[PDB]
């Protein structure tokens, strides 16, 4: 029989064979073409579909693994190194089943493609199923045969599709997820004995390799967190966004749109114009959307009769993507007294901000500082602390200068930075107040960032990568940082920090000396 | 389709209908023969990005259809709304006429929403208010002017902006979007 | 089938009230119509009832030397916790029956509270279940829902009983603060 040769080709376990011949004899009491017939038919079809002993040979070779990983993806050297470390450890240990890998990072960085690359590198069969608020177990384990809705489930469907007992299962968006089912799926004590509802017979998921992806770890349940090894995938700088778009995004999208190179083109200049103008993220998702848009409109052009071959140069680009957004640029090419260039680490990425001060009433009684910008409680505290330190610094350095302690000032910090690292602009605020009090503008091309305490100690900040990227992009020659961020600044790259005179400081007095 | 309970219809029953790979064998309970819905163009509509279950929300391609500017609304009202409302209320173009001027004023002071439904309501209201006069015998014809429009659509819902032929020392004109 | 439920109780020590409930539900199942809603309800109920370890206890290590060695082997320091576990074992040995306590470990993160809990379970030969009360804010997650409602799953202590298949399970409640 068809089912007989099916089970004859592959190594069936004994209990499974007993149950399948039992149900086959139960159909032998023919009940032709009914509910209780088609139920048995579907049951036996799933049973003879599931692979039982047959598996795919693996390849734990570091050389081929490295070749595959460098071929399928650009950049991501540290993630590739972590993957190679996992592969070497799994070759040593031999099991390759200990701890679950989980990649997290901003959206659009391609942490879902690393799973396909890993499947290729391990010569396993890939399969993906997402968990966004499933709230049910019927996706994993399935339903009973009694219900009119009778489905085995994601795992059995994966097995039937891969025809392999040891495939790779990616689990997408864990942080968006029902979880106890994942526990039973991942715990090696019960993976070896997995019970589908539509298949009362158990299954062995012990040689199955699970990967996970997520956007942030804080919302993943701590039970899972104890069972996952987190890998951080960072965003891409523009120089590598260009490479990704040239080698992967544009060919993939041109294939998606049914075009080819001889008809639709995209030059490096228009691609980098896209990257810098119409996208301000750390991934390549919006860039991929823009490239798909360009290619779809080009396909429409070449069909409509006109423009047998279309070319997208940076001059006719508004015909495709629209008007340039994110065009606004540096606000001050020569800053007046009282304006300072700080660096901010916003959500989308780095940015450069112009902290501004201005007298507001003509010049006993104490002066006053009012602060604008959508500031929170912590940021108002930071502004007060910076104000007081600047007052004291002036009353110590120029004791005759009366500006701070008697005048009425207005401070404005632009509203770009996240709620965290808002206090990162403390040195910028202090320098703005000092530059206003004295008559001197700040050094010409100078950007700064770092926290300031009540006594002037320069305290560390985060997002040094984004901040220096934005600082270089804004055409800054001299950058100032706290002294505890030497590691963060020196361990990022060499093509980002080349023409950038960096000064690391611990107290504010030396910031003052190098800014005036 | 908010939630899925006892054999939830919202998502589980529809995803296999909107999934590109599944539907090619669509299993219906009655007529138990898996049918292919491959060559089938699915267009879904909604008015909120969310409140769509993610397993579908990622299967489709959200296209946004934003509202209309005043001149778009005027073109719509003249191409479609006024002719159709005439065809319904049975009033000819001569027995009552709506100039582009009065339509622009109606849009500017009464219909500042995103869709055309309130505008169609106002046009129908004007036309039926005039039809009532035509039938009651008074004013065997009707002309709607920007002065007597309050007699047809009531007092405006928004406030009118002032106008200065010579600006005093306090005021400045400015352009808003 | 009633057979599986009747058999899963042959290896238990079932109290009289639980047996009364199981019997009336089995008669109800016999009288009900298969693959109906009420049948699914009663089936789930009998499943949860007969998958409770009703008279099963795991046999504990009461040897002080071996327990002390197993404790000193997995963790450094923690003399308060280790003395408390040793006194627990001594008191459980001075009697025959099994003992039940409620302890709370507090301290900075990363000092080994959960790990020493797992090591205590190993030393005592009890099972080990852990659930989090980290941010949970519905009492049903502990007490369970009625059988009437559609979801209707029993609590989390009932789930840990069904899992550990014993009545000495060493439950760990993380983040009670
Ligand atoms: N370094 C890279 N090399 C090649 N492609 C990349 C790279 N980073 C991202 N991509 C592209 O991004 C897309 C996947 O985005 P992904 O990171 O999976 O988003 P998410 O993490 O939200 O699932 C793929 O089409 C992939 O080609
Ligand atoms: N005294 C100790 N001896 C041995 N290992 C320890 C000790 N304290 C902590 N650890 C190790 O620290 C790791 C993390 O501790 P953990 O139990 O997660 O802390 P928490 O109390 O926050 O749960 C454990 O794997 C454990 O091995």
């Amino acid at each position: 029989e068809k089912f007989r040769e099916r089970l004859k080709e592959l190594v069936v376990p004994k209990h499974v064979m007993d149950v399948v011949d039992e149900e086959l004899s139960k159909l032998g009491l023919l009940d032709n073409h009914s509910s209780e017939f088609n139920v048995t038919r579907n049951y036996l079809d799933w049973l003879t579909s599931i692979p039982w002993g047959k598996y795919s040979n693996e390849n734990l070779d570091l050389a081929r693994a490295q070749a595959v990983l460098e071929e399928d993806h650009y950049g991501m050297e540290d993630v590739k190194k972590r993957i190679l470390e996992f592969i070497a450890v799994s070759q040593l240990r031999g099991s390759t089943q200990g701890k679950i890998l989980c990649f997290y990072g901003p959206p659009g960085v391609g942490k879902t493609s690393i799973a396909r690359s890993i499947a290729r590198a391990l010569n396993r069969e890939y399969f993906r199923f997402s968990v966004g608020g499933m709230t049910d177990v019927a996706e994993i384990k399935g339903h009973r045969r009694t219900y009119v809705g009778a489905m085995p489930g994601k795992i059995i469907q994966c097995l039937k599709k891969t025809k392999t007992e040891n495939p790779l299962i990616l689990i997408d968006e864990v942080d968006k997820i029902p979880s106890s089912a994942l526990l039973e799926l991942l715990d090696p004590e019960q993976n070896a004995n997995f019970l589908d509802h539509y298949l009362d017979v158990p299954v062995d998921l012990s040689k199955v390799l699970f990967i996970c992806t997520a956007n942030v770890t804080d919302t993943i349940p701590e039970p899972l967190r104890d069972r996952m090894e987190m890998i951080n995938v960072s965003g891409y700088v523009a120089q590598e966004k260009l490479a990704i778009a040239e080698r992967y995004l544009v060919p993939q999208a041109r294939a998606l749109c049914g075009l080819d190179e001889s008809k639709a083109k995209l030059s490096s200049d228009v691609l980098t114009l896209l990257i810098k103008q119409y996208c301000r993220e750390s991934g390549v998702r919006n860039l991929q959307k823009q490239v798909e848009k360009v290619l779809r409109k080009s396909a429409y052009k070449i069909v409509s009769g006109e423009a047998e071959s279309v070319e997208v140069t940076p001059e006719n680009l508004q015909d495709f993507v629209g008007k340039p957004v994110f065009t606004v640029e540096r606000m001050y090419d020569v800053t007046p007294p009282g304006v300072v260039m700080g660096l901010a680490w916003t959500a989308m990425g780095g940015s450069t901000l112009f902290v501004e001060t201005s007298l507001r009433r003509p010049q006993d009684k104490d002066g006053s500082l009012e602060v604008t910008g959508q500031l929170g409680e912590v940021m108002k505290e930071s502004a007060r602390i910076a104000y007081t330190f600047a007052r004291a610094f002036l009353m110590q350095h120029a004791p005759a200068n009366d500006y701070l302690v008697t005048s009425h000032i207005h401070l404005h910090v632009p509203e770009g930075a996240t709620p965290k690292d808002g206090p990162s602009a403390g040195c910028t605020i202090v320098t703005a107040l000092l530059s206003l009090a004295m008559g001197r503008p700040v050094r010409q091309n100078l950007a700064m960032t770092g926290e300031v305490s009540l006594t002037g100690k320069i305290l560390p900040v985060g997002g040094i990568k984004e901040k220096t990227i934005a600082a270089k992009r804004a055409g800054v020659t001299c950058i100032v940082l706290p002294a505890e961020n030497k590691k963060d600044f020196y361990d990022l790259a060499a093509f980002i920090t080349e023409g950038l005179e960096v000064h690391f400081v611990e107290h504010y007095r030396e910031i003052f000396d190098i800014a005036f | 389709k908010i939630g899925r309970g006892y054999q939830g219809d919202p998502s589980s029953a529809l995803l296999e209908l909107l999934d590109p790979e599944q539907n090619a064998n669509f299993l219906d309970h009655y007529l138990d023969v898996p049918v292919d819905l491959s060559k089938v163009l699915f267009i879904c509509t909604a008015n909120v990005t969310d409140t769509i279950p993610e397993p579908l929300r990622d299967r489709m391609e959200m296209i946004n259809v934003s509202g209309y500017v005043a001149q778009e609304k005027l073109a719509i009202a003249e191409r479609y709304l006024v002719p159709q409302a005439r065809a319904l209320c049975g009033l000819d173009e001569s027995k009552a006429k709506l100039s582009s001027d009065v339509l622009t004023l109606l849009i500017k002071q009464y219909c500042r929403e995103s869709g055309v439904r309130n505008l169609q309501k106002q046009v129908e209201k004007v036309l039926r208010k005039s039809a009532y006069k035509i039938v009651s015998g008074e004013a065997e014809s009707v002309e709607v002017t920007p002065e007597n429009l309050q007699d047809f659509v009531g007092k405006p819902v928004f406030t009118v902006e002032r106008m200065y032929d010579v600006t005093p020392p306090g005021v400045v004109m400015g352009l808003a979007w | 089938i009633e057979e599986k439920f009747r058999e899963r109780l042959k290896e238990l020590v079932v109290p009289k009230h639980v047996m009364d409930v199981v019997d009336e539900e089995l008669s109800k199942l016999g009288l009900l119509d298969n693959h109906s809603s009420e049948f699914n309800v009663t089936r789930n109920y009998l499943d949860w009832l007969t998958s409770i370890p009703w008279g099963k206890y795991s046999n504990e290590n009461l040897d002080l030397a071996r327990a002390q060695a197993v404790l000193e082997e997995d963790h450094y320091g923690m003399e308060d916790v280790k003395k408390r576990i040793l006194e627990f074992i001594a008191v459980s040995q001075l009697r025959g029956s099994t003992q039940g306590k409620i302890l709370c470990f507090y301290g900075p993160p990363g000092v080994g509270k959960t790990s020493i809990a797992r090591s205590i379970a190993r030393a005592l030969n009890r099972e080990y279940f852990r659930f989090s009360v980290g941010g949970m804010t519905d009492v049903a997650e502990i007490k369970g829902h009625r059988r009437t409602y559609v979801g209707a799953m029993p609590g989390k202590i009932i789930q840990c009983l069904k899992k550990t298949k014993t009545e000495n399970p060493l439950i760990l409640i993380d983040e009670v603060d």
